[PDB]
């Protein structure tokens, strides 16, 4: 999986893969990691889909009831808390990563990463799953602050697909969500328009060097193509 | 499992210092470089924690909000005594059930004009003294304040931010999960106050460091 | 395995016999412990295993058919009925929380008619039961390491029409076998006789 | 450890060392392994001390309740069982005992061995712990019913005492208890080193 | 444990041109007893005295290993090993076996018969040898022998106060250990004599 | 993560007619390092006469000293007031480890005490809790070289009343001894002496290293 | 065990702390861990202690015999390098651990060699139980072309935070000091753990012990 | 669950439930005991013979073990009860100390059932 | 460790950290990871540093051999096959991922990669170490064929200082060197002028607000400083 | 420990004994092997264990000392030296690598004068030893479960001048507490003396 969520001013993005994988074999080519906890509040599911399913249908059914007592909209960070709770309380029977993000008129737009173990970070942005650990450079070096609602779409179809194109466990659509004081704006990218994989790459084209023909020199020069 | 590498602290004439670095983990993933990990408790005590960060912030909730309800409630503000006290046997309840806090705390304040400073470990163990510290702190850094409170008198204000430092930056050179940006909280006249990050100067440019004499073949 | 029993059933009897070892590791405690437990006037078990498990389960017998005679005006229970009794119990405690008891058991009984009214087939009947609670009414049976020999000399030797004697000859010859086969020593036997007037010991079959 | 009993016809001896050895190193010499639950009741004790010493105090305090519900002494059969049925129901918990019980109640002497798991042997001889395997030998060459009590108390001095001298975990302080139709006695105790020398 | 399975101590300290070095005589199956009657000291020399624990097989085949390099010593070069060169090979046949080891663990005592310089030697079974001016210990009470010596040894002492020590050591060492005991031998070794002495002590 | 840490050190005892001396190392241990070198719980009052003393894990000695103090309130609040004696809390002590027979004190304990005749005594138990009274005692990481001496010292077995004053020199001997050579005893020793008239406490300096 | 070497204008010192232990007893409290390899090489040892005697003994016989051949200076290169080979060829199943210095005509030279054949020539270095407290006065100690004086301060305080902080390294500090010239073992440089209570002398009268029989024999 | 407090005190120091019992222990049948040397004898009236009731008549004296007999008067249904715990305490005791119970112990147990159905709400 | 190596016209560059580690504490903090093996080939090691030393002396060895008989220079791709059956016979015996890489005359600059159980393969960059898996994406996203000399220097120096602040396992120095028909040019970037670490990034300057005081409010803002 | 071998020294000979059990797990085979097994005209060993490491053992042992006497003009060898032998090759075995010989063995032997030049102390003596290589001379030892019961009566009982009839009722008794005491049956015994005129079975003792 590769997940991710992005603070911009006024709202959040969040951002995902479509692939749920047995370790070698794709068992669904289209899952939808972006998962709805209330109008304005999503999750980023990372993990067992069993798991995070069971506790983001807990963590929604809670939030309604809280949102009719209160008759208010609720905030981001009791969506967090509420989540972080039974990610903690479970900790040892569950695989789960997880990142709320939210739009709310007190705070704006809210991170929160949830990692394996309950913890819970307020970020400016989060990312998850095993596709992660291919982002942090590439945000380190190219993310930056200030940056609109479509610059930031644009910016998490591109990590996505950077995380997807090394990631054997992630792949398939690239799906995201923008949440701000509006409506929500949902986007699906599919594969033959991501902006970026390795079978496009111009510096991928030319194959190594791996199979020279038995030749009477130790230059090297071109891969056998015909038989002698 | 978000982790956090050592914490030190020492007292000086007239109060404390506890420092670390804004640095969670997970294993050698050096995720989050910019997170406060002190926090604190009440009006006179300030805690942190190496090890699981989760299991801190549950602990610290829970503990602030004793503190924070005893006092509104009419039962006054509680001491860092107090405080460290509760700690303890919480630590030790859980471990009793074989669930415990996967942490090591130290704890400072500075309440009567007395600096406390102690240190409970996971297994509910806790001891008090001039200088504690948690994770590579314990091998790093207690030589050398130890050494530092050798001198008859005890440490000014200003010695003990010496040798805090020059232990951030060997901890900074020798241990592996860690970055050049820390914090020290500073208890004394009878309330905590928390810095903004820094940075020690550390060497790099020995002769001996350079590429020929650290070359495995001539 | 250390301690065999031995028990068959003859037209108007039946013969149990049992070792009399107890043992701690490879010391002998003693060789005279009576295994061949009376549960009632035509009643009789013989029980291989610990001291622990064995005397618990039998005293647990004991009082449950005292129990069930006074809550009957002393009438006799069948045979086949403490038996079935005997197997629920074994049963039972496999699969609860303290487990299984760990014995092996023969149980030998004589039935005889309650009242006028009682059409019950008397005689001998003799009931073979392991710790799991397995049971089968059987014309002989045995328990422990000396179980095979014995059982194999009596399927060569053993009839329906033996007389008392004759079936004490036979019982004596199967002690025999077991002590000069088996390596645990299984010296000196209690053997106990079940019959229209009720169980008696047995002097000459040591 | 090392601890014998038998039923002669004077009565009952108990003998007992006075050892406690983790496996290498010798935490006592003094121990009183002989259990004196009251005064017509004796306990004694090997395998492990904790495990014997609270189980036979309560079945001391039973023993007291007893006799005073109903006025009158219980049996040694009886305070056998209370026994054996405490080990018995604690028998999968990885308790370790090893106990005699003798008492001189209307039937006379008796003498029970009780185990861990919950046996419970009534019998005229007993040796337990490590060195039994040892006492044995000594104790069935000299015993028979009509020893006296001056010859069966240096009989059971004796076999402890070839026990110490043979067994690692076996040692120290002999004590020789004798239970008669009045309660008992305790008869001697004398270090195994100071015997050597009378027996050399 | 193995170095355990048969029992037995050794104890050795030095004075002032003398050392005493001392064993029990206990040999044993874990707990049951063999025999009570045999030492563990080995005389070299007039100079110097070998102590060997451990597992009783291995400290027979050591030190007959032992006795055999000794004799083709003294053959080819016509004289007494020095205490010094004795331990050094000790050490090296020990390491000869470094990967499936001999279980003894040795305590050599020794005297320079010209300057009257004592050397003692302790070896792990692997030959590293520990080499103090005060004692040397090994076996199954030796935790038990440092303390006592620690508190009664002093530098100076000669062979009559040495050997008070160095006996009331063994015993009250010997007395909480379970494995080592009926008493013990004592060698006194000075420039000029060689005293043995059986001690008494307890028959458990 | 085991439930369990040895934190290390001494404890030792020694009884005479009227007084009883006891002594513990302020050392305490972590794994290769030294939290610190003036932990002093391993003695504990709980009454005038009576101490307890420990060694072993020292989370659990804590606990223990608690559990123990209350049931001792306990027994005042329903017994007019009145203190248990040496030799009942002694009996108390047994009683409670042995209850924790399944998850135990990681603790060697020992209680000391003046008798009721005045004499001291000494209880030195296991973790489940089996004791007797003797005249001296030693636990830790030190006492299998500690206590052999004092059988020397004190028996004189393999030989053809002390003062408070020599008693306590042979104590300072024996805890300056454990010292040099084990490695977790060390700094300093708390010593109290306890008489009728009340407690006397004395520290008293140990190698550093 | 702590050692500990640095490098200076002119030379090495190495230090090291003195006891050494069995289990948790202390068997030996002025044992020596700085061995001759060389007339101008040493190393200190930390590891097993008979692998660590063992294989430095076998590199110095060979260096000697390398220089009745060449009959030439040892260079301390020659030494690390037979070191490595041999740790290399056991797979740390020889479990020495050393720090190596010397002086040849290249100059001061201190290398690390662990126990699976690595090594890391460094200006400073430490090793054993008690090298990251050392490690600690190194590090903020340490600069460059130190004077003697200064060096031999700096190991000593670095072998002290090993004494006193590390419970398997204690006693005094022994230095080395190798320089072009001259190599100088500087055992008790520093003995910071000296008695307070003086011992209690204690006295058994001759004839406290019961024998049971005696022999002599003349020499 | 009923919990009310059925037998209560009331203004002289009366427990009416206690008495209303002894009142029905009144109206029932006629028993006798009597001791002998070596001999007990329970001896107890019976309702009214009938040419309807069966010969082989129920017994209204008990067995509460080998050597133990119980006769009462009084509700009969409650005394069978009654006796039903008897029978099992008395095997009870087999199994917890193998010897026989004795009689004078099987009094205060059955007596003390009696007590606790006097102060136990419910019932 | 973070190693690589990146070819230019005409050459090569090899760049890597400097810590040698023991998981969690640094043993060094100035190791020399680009190892020479003729003058114009190195490697840059990754793996235990007993057994990466121990083969990177042996190829030497035979390297330098080889060169006297033939009386030529060496090409790379007989580095690289000697190295690569030495890495393959002691598959199990070792860990080593290992960079082979080179300047002759016949081919130019070349890289090998010879990644743990001994396969080879011939490519125009490798990477290597625990701290690779932080920089494919920024090789995908950032790197170039056609690079000069001073502009892969350049890059790799910002590659290895981007995984060092995100691996554990790696960090200290940063130590280059660049071969091609002139002369071996090394160079050693102190930690002091890293061109870029998180310390000094300033998007990471301004903490998370995870200690927020005691508040009648459940808007968030700062971080609590100081006692009430 | 299946097999309980004896021996003691008295001041003019050796007693020697071992049961004769012969066993398949729990199953006797035979019960009248003989273990005592003679070396030369004054020596025997009782060896307990296995039927193959005992016999290829023993074999071993016997062939060797054979090769020696004829290599020496058929001179006895001393006990002391027979010892020795059996001692080194249990101690090579046990780092070879087909391992140790699983024996445990008791020698015993009466030395006697080769020659007049002979200076030899002419007497009995009896060495104990083990699979490992341990090797001990005492005045009596045994193996196998009897041992204890056994060891502590002769520490009892045994003297150094008990008469050749006092030391067989000795020997007797001590078979009779292994049978009573011992659980694996150790039925029968077979008893050898080793004197100055030479090996000799003891016939009752049994």
């Amino acid at each position: 999986t590769t997940i991710m969520a992005v603070a911009f001013k006024g709202g959040v993005v969040l951002a995902a893969d479509s692939r749920t994988s047995t370790g070698t074999y794709v068992v669904n080519r289209a899952s939808n990691k972006l998962t709805k906890l209330a109008e304005k509040i999503y999750c980023c599911r990372s993990g067992s889909a069993a798991d995070t399913q069971a506790l983001a249908e807990q963590t929604a059914n809670y939030l309604e009831s809280y949102e009719i007592d209160t008759s208010k909209p609720v905030n981001v960070t009791t969506a967090a808390n509420i989540f972080k709770k039974l990610c903690y309380m479970n900790k040892w029977n569950i695989s789960a990563g997880i990142i709320v993000a939210g739009y709310d008129p007190l705070n704006g737009g809210s991170v929160y990463s949830i990692p394996s173990g309950g913890s819970c970070v307020k970020l400016d942005y989060a990312l998850g799953g095993s596709g992660s650990i291919f982002l942090y450079s590439f945000f380190d070096a190219n993310y930056k602050t200030g940056m609109s609602k479509e610059e930031c779409v644009c910016f998490c179809q591109r990590a996505v697909a950077h995380a997807y194109s090394r990631d054997g466990s992630s792949g398939g659509l690239i799906r995201t969500i923008a949440l701000h004081q509006g409506e929500p704006e949902d986007m699906t990218i599919p594969w033959t328009k991501t902006p970026y994989c390795m079978e496009k790459d111009p510096k991928y084209r030319d194959l190594a060097v791996q199979n020279p023909p038995f030749s009477s020199s130790a230059k090297i020069t071109v891969n056998q193509s015909r038989s002698e | 499992m978000a982790s956090g590498g050592s914490v030190i602290g020492v007292k000086y004439n007239g109060g404390v210092l506890l420092a670390c670095d804004t640095l969670l983990s997970y294993g050698s993933l050096a995720k989050w470089p910019n997170i406060p990990r002190m926090k604190l408790v009440g009006a006179y005590t300030v805690m942190c924690a190496t090890g699981d960060y989760a299991d801190f912030q549950e602990m610290t909730t829970m503990i602030e909000n004793h503190v924070n309800r005893q006092q509104m409630y009419g039962g006054g503000a509680l001491t860092p005594n107090e405080v460290f006290c509760y700690l303890q046997r919480h630590v030790y309840h859980k471990r009793s059930q074989f669930e415990p806090c996967l942490c090591r705390f130290v704890v400072a304040g500075c309440h009567g004009g007395e600096p406390f400073l102690g240190g409970v470990d996971d297994v509910g163990t806790r001891w008090t003294d001039d200088c504690v510290a948690a994770g590579y702190g314990a091998y790093v850094a207690l030589p050398l304040l130890r050494q530092a409170l050798e001198k008859p008198g005890g440490l000014t204000r200003e010695e003990a931010i010496r040798v805090i430092k020059d232990c951030l930056r060997v901890l900074f050179y020798r241990e592996c999960r860690a970055i050049n940006k820390f914090q020290i909280a500073d208890a004394t006249s009878d309330m905590v106050s928390i810095g903004e990050p820094f940075e020690v100067e550390t060497n790099w440019e020995y002769d001996g460091f350079c590429f020929e004499k650290t070359a495995i073949i001539r | 395995m250390s301690e065999t029993t031995i028990a068959f059933r003859c037209n108007g009897f039946v013969l149990v016999a049992a070792a009399g070892l107890n043992a701690f590791y490879y010391i002998k405690i003693m060789d005279t412990e009576d295994k061949v437990t009376q549960l009632d006037s035509h009643k009789v078990v013989a029980c291989a295993g610990e001291n622990g498990p064995r005397v618990n389960f039998v005293e647990y017998i004991k009082c449950n058919m005292a129990l069930k005679r006074m809550r009957e005006h002393g009438r006799v229970i069948r045979t086949s009925a403490a038996a079935s009794f005997m197997r629920n119990a074994l049963a039972g405690a496999l699969r609860s929380r303290d487990g299984a008891y760990l014995v092996n058991c023969l149980l030998a009984g004589y039935d005889v008619a309650a009242s006028s009214d009682d059409d019950i087939a008397t005689g001998p009947h003799l009931y073979y039961m392991d710790y799991l609670g397995t049971m089968q009414e059987v014309p002989y049976g045995c328990h422990g390491y000396g179980a095979s020999f014995v059982i194999a000399m009596l399927d060569r030797l053993w009839r329906p029409d033996l007389t008392a004697q004759e079936a004490v000859d036979l019982m004596q010859k199967c002690c025999d076998e077991v002590k000069k086969r088996v390596v645990i020593s299984n010296d000196k036997f209690i053997c106990k006789a079940v019959t229209e007037n009720g169980v008696e010991i047995v002097n000459t079959v040591s | 450890t090392t601890t014998l009993g038998f039923h002669f016809d004077g009565g009952i001896i108990l003998a007992v060392d006075s050892r406690a050895s983790s496996g290498q190193y010798i935490s006592s010499q003094t121990v009183m392994k002989v259990l004196e639950i009251n005064e017509y009741l004796l306990g004694t004790m090997a395998g492990g001390a904790a495990d014997c010493q609270y189980w036979e105090r309560v079945l001391g305090m039973e023993c007291r309740l007893w006799e005073l519900r109903n006025n009158c002494r219980i049996s040694v059969a009886a305070a056998s069982k209370i026994l054996a049925n405490i080990t018995y129901s604690y028998r999968n918990y990885g308790l370790s005992m090893g106990t005699m019980v003798a008492g001189w109640d209307q039937f006379g002497p008796s003498l029970y061995y009780v185990d861990d798991k919950g046996t419970r042997v009534k019998h005229e001889l007993f040796s337990v712990g490590s060195g039994s395997i040892y006492a044995y030998g000594v104790l069935d060459q000299g015993y028979r019913k009509n020893l006296t009590v001056e010859e069966a108390c240096e009989l059971a001095r004796r076999s402890i005492f070839h026990a110490t001298y043979r067994d690692g975990a076996s040692g120290g302080i002999v004590t020789v208890y004798h239970v008669h139709q009045g309660g008992w006695t305790q008869i001697s105790r004398d270090d195994q080193t100071k015997l050597y020398d009378r027996y050399v | 444990s193995i170095l355990t399975y048969s029992g037995g101590s050794c104890l050795a300290m030095a004075g002032d041109g003398c050392f005493v070095i001392v064993s029990d005589n206990r040999l044993g199956e874990q707990l049951k007893t063999i025999s009570m009657e045999v030492p563990k000291l080995h005389v070299i020399n007039e100079s110097i005295v070998l102590g060997l624990t451990g597992l009783r097989t291995d400290q027979q085949t050591f030190s007959e290993k032992v006795r055999f390099r000794n004799e083709l010593y003294k053959l080819r070069e016509e004289r007494e090993i020095g205490g010094k060169a004795f331990a050094a090979l000790v050490s090296s046949m020990l390491y000869e076996a470094r990967f499936g080891p001999w279980f003894v663990e040795p305590v050599i005592a020794s005297i320079d018969k010209r300057t009257g310089e004592v050397y003692l030697c302790a070896m792990d079974l692997i030959g590293a040898p520990c080499e103090p001016e005060d004692y040397v210990c090994a076996g199954t009470c030796a935790e038990s022998l440092h303390g006592m010596c620690e508190a009664l040894w002093r530098p100076g002492l000669g062979p009559e106060e040495l050997f008070e020590v160095a006996a009331q050591a063994m015993l009250s060492a010997c007395d909480r250990d379970s494995l080592s005991g009926y008493g013990a031998v004592a060698a006194i070794v000075t420039r000029d004599k060689m005293t043995t002495r059986l001690i008494n002590g307890r028959k458990d | 993560w085991s439930p369990y840490a040895d934190n290390g050190g001494t404890i030792a005892a020694i009884a005479g007619k009227n007084y009883v001396i006891l002594g513990g190392d302020t050392r305490l241990n972590g794994d290769f390092c030294i939290h610190t070198r003036d932990d002093r719980t391993k003695l504990f009052q709980l009454t005038e006469h009576t101490f307890l003393a420990s060694t072993g894990m020292q989370a659990d000695r804590l606990q223990l000293q608690q559990m123990l103090k209350y049931r001792i309130q306990w027994y005042q609040y329903n017994n007019g007031g009145k203190l248990p004696s040496t030799k009942a809390i002694a009996k108390l002590t047994s009683t409670m480890l042995y209850q924790r027979r399944f998850f135990p004190y990681y603790t060697f304990n020992m209680v000391v005490g003046l008798d009721e005749k005045g004499a001291g005594v000494c209880y030195s138990y296991d973790p489940v809790g089996s004791t007797e009274p003797f005249r001296y005692g030693t636990s830790g990481s030190a006492s299998s070289f500690v206590e052999p001496l004092m059988d020397c010292l004190l028996t004189r077995q393999h030989m053809v009343e002390l003062s408070m004053t020599e008693t306590l020199e042979m104590l300072k001997n024996a805890f300056t001894g454990a010292a040099e050579r084990d490695i977790f005893t060390g700094d300093a020793v708390c010593f109290h002496i306890i008489t009728a008239d009340g407690i006397r406490s004395e520290l008293f300096e140990l190698r550093n290293d | 065990t702590t050692i500990v070497g640095v490098v200076y204008k002119e030379g090495v010192v190495l230090g090291a702390d003195t006891r050494a232990t069995e289990g948790s007893i202390v068997a030996d409290k002025r044992c020596k861990k700085i061995h001759y390899m060389a007339p101008n090489i040493m190393c200190c040892g930390a590891g097993t202690a008979a692998d660590t005697e063992a294989v430095t003994n076998m590199v110095s016989a060979n260096l000697a015999l390398h220089r009745l051949d060449t009959g030439k200076q040892s260079r301390v290169h020659e030494a690390l390098t037979m070191l490595k080979r041999h740790l290399y060829r056991y797979q740390g199943h020889v479990s020495a651990a050393l720090v190596l210095g010397g002086v040849d005509v290249e100059g001061p030279f201190l290398a690390t060699v662990a126990p699976h054949g690595s090594t890391d020539r460094l200006p400073f270095v430490s090793m054993g139980s008690g090298s990251i407290a050392a490690m600690s006065a190194l590090e903020t100690g340490y600069k460059e072309n130190m004077t003697l004086e200064e060096a031999k301060e700096l190991v000593a305080s670095a072998i002290r935070k090993g004494i006193f902080n590390d419970p398997y390294s204690g006693t005094q500090v022994d230095l080395c000091v190798i320089t072009k010239t001259k190599t100088e073992l500087l055992i008790g440089y520093d003995k910071p753990n000296e008695r307070k209570y003086p011992k209690q002398e204690i006295r058994f009268p001759p004839g406290t012990t019961p024998v049971l029989r005696e022999e002599i024999r003349r020499l | 669950s009923y919990d009310r407090a059925i037998t209560v005190f009331s203004p002289d120091g009366h427990l009416f439930q206690v008495e209303y019992a002894q009142e029905a222990v009144r109206k029932g049948l006629c028993a006798v005991g009597v001791r002998g040397k070596d001999s007990i004898i329970f001896a107890v009236e019976k309702k009214s013979v009938q040419k309807l009731q069966d010969s082989r008549t129920i017994r209204k004296i008990y067995k509460l073990d080998e050597h133990i007999y119980l006769a009462f008067a009084g509700l009969s249904a409650d005394a069978r009860v009654l006796v039903n715990h008897a029978q099992l305490e008395c095997q009870r005791f087999r199994l917890n100390y193998e010897d026989a119970v004795d009689v004078d112990l099987l009094v205060r147990y059955v007596a003390k059932v009696q007590q606790k159905s006097t102060q136990s709400s419910g019932s």
